[PDB]
RNA sequence: GCUUGAGUCUCGUAGAGGGGGGUAGAAUUCCAGGUGUAGCGGUGAAAUGCGUAGAGAUCUGGAGGAAUACCGGUGGCGAAGGCGGCCCCCUGGACGAAGACUGACGCUCAGGUGCGAAAGCGUGGGGAGCAAACAGGAUUAGAUACCCUGGUAGUCCACGCCGUAAACGAUGUCGACUUGGAGGUUGUGCCCUUGAGGCGUGGCUUCCGGAGCUAACGCGUUAAGUCGACCGCCUGGGGAGUA
């Protein structure tokens, strides 16, 4: 599987987030790995709760699209990068 | 001058490889040079001066 | 274009005087002869535009000359227009 | 009214036809009231590069001032014959004799 | 365009041929004709030294 | 009424002006045959990818269309688009030498006819290589980007439509004058080609540089100078050559 990726950010607006999701769809059903690059701008360090909820919503958007393997534990740098895997055909 | 049959004088103005010397090195008037090109290629058509020693 | 002997024939037969080539009469006659001959060449190939330019130029020259002659005198214009068989 | 210079090619082993060949051209052009000036034959000479096999073909020289139609049909005669090879003709520039 | 030299060099030392390449004429003739551009040899280097 | 403005004949000169018909060589592919077992491929980004019933290599013959190596150098031609193998036929302009000849017959042009590179569309024909769309691999934070391997329309021919470009010398045309220089090129003068020197007496073109203009850069006898005859065009940027 190749390595494909698009930028992320918790506070991203609506429409471009959905186009990004559809692009990730096309890539997954064309067999591409899931990588996340989310850049942290300034004082985003005081929104842990809403950030966690937004990340959970992002993953929930892939409820019937793929399968989750790993969940973040620790932080090295400004971001945590997780890998998602294609869903077994049913 | 304008003739083509006198291959003997025409020979010294061409290279052993079959190419033609430019008028810059020779130092001749341009109209003479074009008349010379006319004569040499007319000879080339009639199979007197080879295109090159390739064959 | 026009051969020398044809020019001599036309100037001798049609001109007013001997060596009278300056007259507009011979000008018009020679121009008409040349254009009538060139009708044959433009009867074919229908694309030689770079001489269509010259044909148009000489047609315009004939037009201007004939206009000037008609403006100056009537009798010579009538004689020309009847003898040569043009314009109509 | 219009000069022409003519030289053509001919097969080397076919040198036997050359006399009658040039005779029938000269008879045709004389019937065409042409004015000949000089004749010459350089003979067979090795050529620079082989063309359709063959080597050392035979040459010819003519000279004539004449109308156009006649050179047209003699060019056609050069055309359909297969015992003849490359034929070339120049235009006017008047007439010059000698020059072997 | 031709090389008929000896063993020792074997590497580069043809940068003189790079200078003699004249990238303008090759880049001009490889792609289409211009008829007004190879003039760059003159009339725009010496004649445009503006201060 | 008159020739200085304008036009004609005598001879000659240069030239890749156009149209139509043949011919030739070198080079790519495809075909046959002879000697014969893995290459072509950014390999400083890295390899896939395909060629493996006899090939890249080398010879001997055919098929096949396309474009014409050095000459070629703003050197030449044209109203601007533009023009390059060689042969033949029809044909257009320019210019020179001194001769005669008609006697203002001119200049400019709103609407109108003509021409107008390459992409496009319609009828067919043709297809060597080429390469928009697509096909596959590498490519990184990120490629539906170029890099590589293939690959249709279309570039070619014969008839028709299409009227636009940075169609720029970014300088509409036609006249009469005003300081200089080293060239390319074109035909005649009487000599003194006799060496390649003296008449430019002309035409078309290069490159520097005064007086004079120019906001400046710079233009600078082919003016952006001093004058004349006309035409076409301009009044802040977006909204816009849009509705």
């Amino acid at each position: 599987i190749q390595v494909k990726e698009i930028k992320f950010r918790p506070g991203t607006d609506e429409g471009d987030y959905q186009v990004k999701l559809r692009s990730l769809i096309r890539f997954l059903e064309e067999g591409d790995k899931a990588k996340i690059t989310l850049r942290f701008r300034g004082r985003e360090m005081a929104h842990q709760q809403i950030g966690m909820e937004v990340l959970n919503r992002v993953k929930d958007d892939l409820q019937e699209l793929a399968v989750v393997e790993s969940f973040p534990t620790k932080i090295e740098g400004r971001q945590m990068i997780m890998v998602l895997a294609p869903k077994k055909k049913q | 001058e304008i003739d083509y049959k006198d291959i003997a004088t025409l020979k010294n103005y061409i290279t052993e490889s079959g190419k033609i010397v430019p008028s810059r090195i020779t130092g001749t008037r341009a109209k003479y040079q074009r008349q010379l090109a006319r004569a040499i290629k007319r000879a080339r058509y009639l199979s007197l001066l080879p295109y090159t020693d390739r064959h | 274009s026009l051969s020398t002997e044809a020019t001599a024939k036309i100037v001798s037969e049609f001109g007013r005087d001997a060596n009278d080539t300056g007259s507009t009469e011979v000008q018009v006659a020679l121009l008409t002869a040349q254009i009538n001959h060139l009708q044959g060449h433009f009867a074919e190939h229908k694309k030689d535009h770079h001489s269509r330019r010259g044909l148009l130029r000489m047609v315009s020259q004939r037009r201007k000359l004939l206009d000037y002659l008609k403006r100056k005198d009537v009798a010579r214009y009538t004689q020309l227009i009847e003898r040569l068989g043009l314009r109509r | 009214m219009r000069h022409y210079e003519i030289v053509f090619m001919v097969h080397p082993d076919q040198s036997e036809q050359v006399p009658g060949m040039i005779e029938r051209y000269t008879a045709a052009i004389t019937g065409a009231e042409g004015k000949i000036h000089r004749l010459e034959d350089w003979g067979r000479r090795q050529l620079a590069y082989p063309i359709n096999k063959l080597h050392k073909a035979h040459y010819v020289l003519m000279n004539v001032e004449a109308p156009q139609e006649v050179i047209d049909e003699l060019e056609t005669t050069f055309r359909f014959n297969d015992a003849v090879i490359r034929s070339m003709v120049m235009r006017t520039k008047h007439a010059v004799t000698e020059a072997s | 365009i031709k090389v008929r030299e000896n063993e020792p060099f074997d590497v580069a030392l043809r940068r003189f041929k790079r200078s003699c390449e004249k990238a303008g004429v090759l880049a001009e003739v490889r792609r289409r004709e211009f008829y007004e551009k190879p003039t760059t040899e003159r009339k725009r280097a010496k004649a445009s030294a503006v201060k």
